[PDB]
């Protein structure tokens, strides 16, 4: 009996089998319908992106279109992994601070629609911490929809200190689209947005000193990069390379008044008991695709050093495979019989209904 | 985002503790652990917690991850037991081994009522406390194979 591990991101599904060192299926969490006003899922929607408008059933880590989410899950099981879900205990994941109804409906659909034999809903950042080989640390998890800070001590998250921002990779893509169109390059359709997300992933980086980098970019072309578009036209991008992820540190770039990721991390540590802050400062673990910008660890080290006591050891841990850390932590825990012991069985769901998820999944 | 009516409203509760305490009852490695002063050692082997024979305690494969439970009498009571639980991560241990050692350290902590204080001991960064357990630390080349299947 092999458990399935599915990390349902706002942007990407990561799915596979407990015991594997990586997800076997990674594909966009999208359902596509004709742009001219019946549907396609994931890679096949991406393949027909020329004629489709792409919709994401998860926004900011919360499922907002349950009919389309069912399509995503059905596709994951039957078309990608090619498994019968009634044969596999299934581990799902969630960002911290989601409304309780989200995992209630996750549980209901898994048992009543897909007839899984057992299931569990795990907190994403906890999975990442175990994937890093730690029981104590503060995870900064940043994907396409959610950025959040989860401090954890001796294996237990500290719920009063958890922070969350609706700023993440989708906002960075949109901001790159906006500022590139301001250079003279029109990107507007959901199809062109795909090109912009690729530009962001290939060419953006976090400047160590943003003001200095802006001056460098205005003086010479040393920071410019070329990028070949599908039609073969070559465009040149310059300070957009680092202005885009600067938004993570300066959310006012997109008109948000909230704290940047260095400040939310500091504020989260500061909500913890004084004597464990030391261990959190030395164990800042980055997780998720939006933490993949070159330079982001060094910039976080610099910014947190400026906020923290001068005598404090600061360390940012940036695992190379952190696009998949949440999934990998799930694969490890789902390989352990004692963790499996806490999962909800179909018999338990039949007796208790969706409310049981809150009594079993921590 | 607030805690009320959210998926973290049941964290830090007596219910969470009860559920995790029960789960820890299903690991054979913990039966009889921490019953007298001394050092007990297990190694992760393809996700399993495997006891290390006493005669080999203090020798660690650089390719592997271990759990080391140090049971001692606390200053507060010479007839009671207190616990430090160290997990030792070899320089060449794989991600499945280190993650299992971390999770199972928390589980042993749960099993012993939360009393153990946890210590992460990376090879080359071992705490003075850990060094003091072997008044004789020996590092061996090699180790057991990962429990992960490698996805090509
Ligand atoms: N190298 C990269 N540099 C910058 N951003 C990247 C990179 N690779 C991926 N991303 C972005 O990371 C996001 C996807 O990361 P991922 O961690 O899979 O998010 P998710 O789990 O789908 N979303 P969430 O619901 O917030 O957890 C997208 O916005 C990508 O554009
Ligand atoms: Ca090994
Ligand atoms: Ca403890
Ligand atoms: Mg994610």
């Amino acid at each position: 009996t092999t458990a399935l591990v599915c990390d349902n991101g706002s942007g990407l599904v990561k799915a596979g089998f407990a015991g594997d060192d990586a997800p076997r299926a990674v594909f966009p969490s999208i359902v596509g319908r004709p742009r001219h006003q019946d549907s396609y899922v994931g890679d096949e929607a991406q393949s027909k992106r020329g004629i489709l408008t792409l919709k994401y059933p998860i926004e900011h880590g919360i499922i907002t279109n349950w009919d389309d989410m069912e399509k995503i899950w059905h596709h994951t099981f039957y078309n990608e992994l090619r498994v019968a879900p009634e044969e596999h205990p299934t581990l799902l994941t969630e960002a911290a601070l989601n409304p309780k109804a989200n995992r209630e409906k996750m549980t209901q659909i898994m048992f009543e629609t897909f007839n899984v034999p057992a299931m569990y809903v795990a907190i994403q950042a906890v999975l990442s911490l175990y994937a890093s080989g730690r029981t104590t640390g503060i995870v900064l998890d940043s994907g396409d929809g959610v950025t959040h800070n989860v401090p954890i001590y001796e294996g237990y998250a500290l719920p009063h200190a958890i922070m969350r921002l609706d700023l993440a990779g989708r906002d960075l893509t949109d901001y790159l689209m906006k500022i590139l169109t301001e250079r003279g390059y029109s990107f507007v359709t959901t199809a062109e947005r795909e090109i912009v997300r690729d530009i962001k992933e290939k060419l953006c980086y976090v400047a160590l000193d943003f003001e200095n980098e802006m001056a460098t970019a205005a003086s010479s072309s040393s920071l410019e990069k070329s990028y070949e578009l599908p039609d073969g036209q070559v465009i040149t991008i310059g300070n957009e390379r680092f202005r885009c992820p600067e938004t993570l540190f300066q959310p006012s770039f997109i008109g948000m008044e909230s704290a940047g990721i260095h400040e939310t991390t500091y504020n989260s540590i500061m909500k913890c008991d004084i004597d464990i802050r030391k261990d959190l400062y030395a164990n800042n673990v980055l997780s998720g695709g939006t933490t993949m910008y070159p330079g982001i660890a060094d910039r976080m080290q610099k910014e947190i050093t400026a906020l923290a006591p001068s005598t404090m050891k600061i360390k940012i841990i940036a695992p190379p495979e952190r696009k998949y850390s949440v999934w990998i932590g799930g694969s490890i825990l789902a390989s352990l019989s004692t963790f499996q012991q806490m999962w909800i069985s179909k018999q338990e769901y039949d007796e208790a209904g969706p409310s049981i998820v809150h009594r079993k999944c921590f | 985002y607030n805690i009320a009516d959210s998926n973290i409203a049941n964290l830090g509760t007596e219910l969470e503790k009860k559920v995790k305490l029960e789960a820890s009852q299903h690991e054979d490695a913990w039966k009889g652990a921490g019953k007298q002063v001394g050092v007990e050692i297990w190694r992760i082997q393809q996700f399993k917690v495997v006891p290390v024979p006493k005669k080999h305690h203090g020798s660690f494969y650089t390719g592997d991850s271990y759990i080391v439970l140090s049971t001692y009498h606390p200053k507060t009571n010479p007839d009671k037991l207190a616990y430090d639980v160290h997990f030792w991560l070899g320089a060449f241990t794989t991600q499945d081994e280190a993650g299992t050692a971390a999770y199972k350290t928390v589980e042993l902590d749960d099993y012993l009522g939360g009393l153990p204080v946890q210590y992460r001991e990376v090879q080359g960064y071992e705490s003075e406390r850990f060094l003091s357990l072997f008044p004789g630390l020996r590092i061996l080349d090699g180790g057991v194979e990962t429990g992960f299947h490698h996805v090509e």
